[PDB]
RNA sequence: AUGACCCACCAAUCACA
RNA sequence: GAACAAUAGUAAGCACAAUCAUAGCACAUAAAAACGUUAGGUCAAGGUGUAGCUUAUGGGUUGGAAAGAAAUGGGCUACA
């Protein structure tokens, strides 16, 4: 190790962009913070789901506007209905526990 | 939750239980009995309870030799739609 | 056993699909991919977003074009246009038929941001590969 | 234009005709949910950003202030001439510009409102005789 | 029997820059099954034997991922299902092309990519000097 | 419908932690570093221990994107190896296969 | 395609001096803001307009607080 | 009312131009298509399955809109966009000796709505030193400047730039970065003697 | 060497006017 | 419900077999393995029948979930 040394790795560093002045390995640790993506920015991250209301929601208008078919609420659907006919059905807000 | 839904065919498998090990051995009584009905035995495409009327689907596509426009019907013969299903 | 996507065998009365006739060990052996695309290859991305796409048109697909579908969908994805293959019996009216054409690829162009390709193979009925 | 196999392939003159209007009055119709409700097809994917494949904005937006629901509603026939008439009952003058655009509305759109309109146009505001 | 006449309409302009040179230009096709990389690879050699471009074609090796899944939808860890992906090459390395005939020979093939293949385009390109460098000294 | 609770307090994390990353990476900028003086750092520690609780990212789980399980996921696909198993055993997952050899 | 980057040129990534042409030249608070601008240097995913709302956040923390930092034993500017 | 139409194989003529049928990539209608083709697995006494109906020959590629006539006749269309190589460039040797500097950049095609490929930034610069017009003092100073991107047995040195969102940002500050590489070996200063 | 008791086969469809 | 110097058995199908994979064969390995058996395992992957809750068996926030008397399984490191 030399002086000589010391310069030309202080002008390779000033040049090409990286850090000029002597740092700590725990103080680089901003230099990486900064020269990459925050976690919770990634499009991995906060894009992880698909968005579930705009599909259901979606889906129900097209069921009721008659273009898309859905069996599964079909089924659902005729299910409850027996099931409010043999008469067991969902009591109104408020009503079942006290009466 | 739409992708947490299923075909109508799974479905009723899975209610009737038919395919299980009550059903081999005798593990169950003959009085007990359920059935499958067909919930697209009825249905039109393009029928829904909106009460709207495609040119393609629910109405005929040239009336009066002209195209009919996207359309919706009265509340009241909405109820007499309902009411004949 | 193994269950996985599989047809069991009936008193020999069943009739199946050259698809259903086919376990998943028979995957790149016999019957080939459903969808094809680029991003389950080394180094590409997105995987994940062509996946739930592709489980959303199949539920969509089905649910558009009642009882008349005849066989599981063909997902073809080339340089960002997608052209969806599918086996339809005969049931409705042509009509009926070009109007969910037209309806479908252009719902799917607005709320994929895509251009929507519809493709129509129509069938008198279930082509039978095996008993039967 | 039309599909490919045998059974949706035109037999006739009346069923090419029947058949494309068909495939239109479809795209008419998703065309018509996307514009009922566009917060579902909000969502973007696509880098280019398409510009095409956008839900479209038909209301006015700006409610009471007249000189912007005035020209938003009359790109859109009546509830431009609500607007004018809202813009009319504020005491706010209409300019040059204005009945101009309402004038090429009365043109494109639309016989005794016709001559109401016209002298709306000529006594209120002095228009200028290219518009 | 029925012509339609005078079909043709192109349009090409001539501007007055020095077209960009390109010394090689490396086109690497991944896909997952062969026989369509194979196609591809003809279509190729041949679009490129027309055009006069003088294009060798080699095949770098084959790269498949294995991953391993619970067989069970509960308890059994001795159990398990194996995948694969695997990932084949095509490498179609062009030399001594222009710019012209590089975005003409690239926007053909890039039309033809099928469904199931990607493709990646290494250039490298053909520059002088830099004009502060040339022979200057500060 | 997101197809649990646990998905939508999930969704609501990531939104929050979305939202609040610039704060907590200028804030954690400071307390990272050596060079600074400690009772610049000490302030800052309560500064970003101010921040919502919901925003920081620890709090993010990985589910199963379709049947939201919290565990057995193929980070590549965002699935649970049951829905994965089920999709790409119909042939529906392009390129995937049994493995043989 | 479809993206320019605001007609932004790399001297407008690369070099943010401009920037720190209000701050301390002495003190550590440069060792501290020359390494956030050689991160920021480096950062692909970012504008130059963010960058700059970054630097800015900094100039405004640091000018808001003049009083720990005179206390500290170093007085800043 | 059922209507059943023969296919288009009936009416085909023999000699008729196949590029005119299938002109862009198809689907692969069975109706459209004259050649009869039997694929899937066979059965035990069967044969494989006939085309109509056939899911395994949808889900194939096909290259029936590149059959070799519609490639002959394509690539006639587009000789015409097509500029000449210059002769004397020929060989290497004059691509050295006229061209020294070499830019890398790659560019991505995958099927998807976006097309932004975080891997097309990067901008590679491949320089030979013989090609410089550096002193002996000035070639030494720039090899323990750069160090590792420089190859020492084949002279190529190498500056591989990422830092910026644009591939043309990156190409500048590549350019740049050479420009004052040389620029700052040829400066003697005091230390040097040191 | 020993190992409560109790376990099993006695009902018929779908589709159309 | 078989006797091959043959005495009542023909049988499509599914398994086994064969092919395919492990980049040439071969071997090996992998994969495959019907119908059923153990009311085997899983309503907490998800979905569901039946029966239950609905100002609560539902939805949030904050903080706590300790521990080793003992017994034992599978491992890691050893006793050189
Ligand atoms: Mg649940
Ligand atoms: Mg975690
Ligand atoms: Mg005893
Ligand atoms: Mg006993
Ligand atoms: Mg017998
Ligand atoms: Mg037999
Ligand atoms: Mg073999
Ligand atoms: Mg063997
Ligand atoms: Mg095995
Ligand atoms: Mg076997
Ligand atoms: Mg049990
Ligand atoms: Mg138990
Ligand atoms: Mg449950
Ligand atoms: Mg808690
Ligand atoms: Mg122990
Ligand atoms: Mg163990």
């Amino acid at each position: 190790l030399s002086e000589y040394a010391v310069r030309m790795s202080r002008l390779s560093a000033r040049l090409f962009g990286e850090v000029a002045r002597p740092t700590d390995s725990k103080s680089m640790k901003v230099v990486k913070l900064f020269s990459e993506q925050p976690l919770a920015k990634r499009k991995e991250t906060y894009d992880w789901y698909p968005n579930h209301n705009t599909y259901f929601a979606l889906m129900g208008t097209l069921r009721f506007l008659g273009l898309y078919r859905d069996e599964h609420q079909d089924f659902r659907d005729e299910q409850l209905r027996l099931k409010k006919l043999r008469g067991k059905g969902k009591p109104r807000k408020g009503e079942g526990k006290r009466a | 939750s739409f992708f947490t839904k299923l075909t109508a065919d799974e479905l009723w498998k899975g209610a009737l239980a038919e395919s299980g090990a009550g059903a081999r051995k005798g593990r169950g009584k003959r009085t007990k009995k359920k059935r499958r009905k067909d919930l697209n035995r009825g249905q039109i495409i393009g029928e829904g309870r909106h009460g709207f009327l495609w040119p393609g689907l629910n109405i005929p596509l040239m009336r009066n030799g002209a195209v009919q426009t996207i359309a919706q019907r009265s509340k009241e013969d909405q109820e007499k739609v309902e009411a004949d299903m | 056993k193994n269950r996985a996507a599989r047809v069991r065998v009936s008193k020999g009365d069943k009739p199946v699909t050259y698809e259903e006739a086919h376990a998943p060990h028979y995957i790149a052996h016999r019957k080939g991919w459903l969808s094809l695309h680029t991003g389950n290859l080394d180094g590409e991305d997105h995987a994940a977003e062509r996946t739930v796409e592709d489980v959303f048109l199949r539920k969509f697909m089905l649910g558009t074009f009642p009882g008349c579908l005849a066989d599981q969908l063909v997902l073809k994805r080339r340089a960002n246009q997608l052209e969806i293959c599918a086996l339809v019996l005969r049931q409705l009216p042509p009509h009926k038929f070009y109007f969910l054409v037209g309806y479908s690829e252009t719902l799917l162009s607005h709320f994929y941001k895509c251009p929507v390709h519809l493709h129509l193979q129509t069938v008198p009925s279930k082509v039978v590969y095996k008993y039967i | 234009v039309f599909q490919d196999d045998p059974y949706l392939i035109p037999t006739s003159s009346v069923e090419s005709h029947s058949f494309l209007l068909a495939k239109k009055s479809g795209e008419n119709a998703a065309k018509f949910i996307i514009n009922s409700y566009p917060k579902y097809f909000q969502k973007d994917i696509a880098e280019p950003h398409i510009p095409c494949l956008m839900p479209e904005y038909f209301e006015p937006q700006i409610e009471d202030v007249s000189e912007a629901a005035l020209q938003e509603r009359i790109k859109l026939q009546e509830p431009s001439a609500n607007y004018n008439f809202q813009q009319r009952e504020q005491s706010e003058e209409l300019e040059e510009a204005t009945e101009a655009d309402n004038e090429k509305s009365k043109t494109k759109a639309g016989t005794w409102r016709t001559k109401n309109n016209a002298e709306r146009i000529f006594a209120l505001m002095p228009e200028k005789n290219a518009h | 029997v029925d012509v339609p006449k005078d079909m043709t309409k192109p349009e090409i302009t001539i501007s007055d820059e020095p077209d960009t040179l390109y010394k090689r230009l490396s086109v690497l096709v991944k896909g997952h099954d062969k026989a369509v990389l194979d196609s591809y690879e003809y279509f190729a050699v041949l679009a490129a034997k027309e055009l006069g471009i003088s294009i060798k074609v080699h095949e770098p090796p084959r790269k498949i991922e294995r991953f391993t899944l619970l067989k069970s939808v509960h308890i059994f860890k001795k159990h398990r299902v194996q995948y694969e992906m695997r990932t084949l090459y095509r490498c179609l390395e062009l030399e001594h092309l222009t710019g012209s005939t590089a975005d003409v020979y690239l926007e053909y093939i890039q039309r033809n990519l099928p469904e199931g293949v990607a493709m990646e385009v290494t250039k490298t390109k053909l520059e002088q000097l830099p004009e502060h460098i040339r022979k200057p000294i500060w | 419908y997101y197809v649990d609770w646990k998905m939508l307090r999930d969704v609501k994390r990531r939104k929050m932690a979305y939202e609040y990353a610039d704060e907590r990476l200028r804030i954690n900028s400071l307390r990272k570093n050596t060079i600074l003086p400690k009772d610049l750092q000490e302030v800052a520690d309560e500064e970003i221990a101010s921040l919502p609780r919901d925003s920081c990212p620890v709090r993010i789980r990985n589910r199963c994107v379709m049947t939201s399980r919290p565990r057995g996921v193929k980070r590549r696909w965002r699935l649970s190896r049951i829905v994965f198993r089920h999709l790409a055993d119909h042939g529906q997952l392009s390129g995937v296969q049994r493995a043989m050899w | 395609a479809g993206f320019d980057d605001d007609g932004s040129e790399f001297h407008e990534h690369i070099f943010l001096d401009k920037y720190l042409q209000d701050f301390p030249k002495q003190g550590p608070i440069r060792h501290f803001m020359e390494l956030v601008t050689c991160g920021l240097s480096k950062n692909p995913y970012l504008s130059v307009k963010q960058k700059v709302e970054h630097i800015e956040w900094f100039r405004n923390y640091f000018n808001e607080k003049r009083v720990i930092l005179k206390e500290s034993g170093i007085q800043l500017n | 009312r059922r209507k059943a139409l023969p296919p288009r194989t009936e009416k085909m003529a023999v000699d008729q131009d196949w590029p005119s049928v299938y002109p862009v990539a198809a689907p692969f209608k069975p109706s459209a298509v004259p050649l009869p083709v039997r694929m899937g697995y066979p059965v035990k006494r069967g044969v494989p399955m006939a085309k109509e109906g056939n899911l395994e020959l949808l889900k194939i590629p096909n290259f029936l809109h590149l059959t070799p006539v519609a490639i002959k006749r394509h690539c006639e269309a587009l000789k015409d966009f097509c500029t000449e190589w210059p002769a004397a460039l020929d060989s290497d040797e004059k691509c050295e000796k006229h061209f020294p500097i070499e830019i890398d950049t790659a560019d991505y095609v995958s099927a998807g709505p976006s097309i932004r490929n975080p891997k097309a930034r990067v901008v590679t610069l491949r320089v030979k030193l013989s090609s410089l017009n550096l002193d002996d003092h000035a070639k030494k100073k720039l090899i323990k400047l750069v160090g590792d991107r420089y190859c020492k047995s084949t002279d190529v040195l190498t500056i591989k730039t990422d830092r910026c969102p644009l591939k043309r940002q990156n190409y500048d500050y590549a350019v740049y970065l050479l420009t004052v590489l040389y620029h700052e070996s040829w400066k003697t200063e005091e230390w040097e003697k040191k």
